[PDB]
């Protein structure tokens, strides 16, 4: 794919 | 909000391990092809008025960006760390996340306290009843992996 590449989500959200 | 995480390459940058040149993911993922074990955050292209971080792992590599709050920077939205004061260091609260905490290894020269022969010992230093608790792991859509990550880049 050359156009979306920083795709990520989150870390340890909460608990 | 573009001034707390600008303010924060300056100071992030002045370390050396900030690397303005690759692309959003392309720039931390180079951290794996070269500093394996290490992570590095990059200026996101558009008005260069923001950074996203990423890791190297057995599970991928992943990257995050902070998110500013009102007055406040955390790399998510929910005030489970308000330990600091509003409006503190942007980024640094986030580089907890990104990495360990501040503070060199140094410290004068001595020994302020000495840790030979001495069983059955708390090994509590710097926890004076005060722990934000961090950690940075990948989700797996459904599973919350837990990583642990904290190497700072050394160019090369």
């Amino acid at each position: 794919s050359t156009a979306s590449t920083v795709e990520y989500s989150t870390v340890v959200h909460s608990g | 909000e573009y001034q707390l995480v600008v303010n924060a390459v300056r100071k992030l940058q002045e370390s050396g391990f900030y690397w303005s040149a690759v692309t959003g993911g392309e720039a931390n993922l180079l951290l794996s092809a070269e500093p394996a074990g290490t992570f590095l955050i990059r200026d996101s292209s558009d008005q260069r008025h923001f950074f996203t971080l990423s890791v190297k792992t057995q599970s991928g590599t992943k990257n995050l960006r902070i998110q500013c709050e009102g007055g406040s920077f955390s790399l998510q939205s929910d005030p489970r760390s308000t330990q600091p004061v509003p409006r503190f260091d942007c980024v640094l609260k986030l580089v907890h996340h990104y990495m360990p905490p501040p503070g060199t290894p140094s410290f004068s020269l001595p020994p302020t306290e000495p840790s030979s022969e001495v069983p059955e010992q708390p090994p509590a230093q710097a926890l004076p009843g005060s722990t934000p608790k961090r950690a940075y792991y990948i989700y797996s859509g459904g599973e919350k992996i837990p990583l642990v990550l904290s190497r700072p880049l050394s160019s090369n």
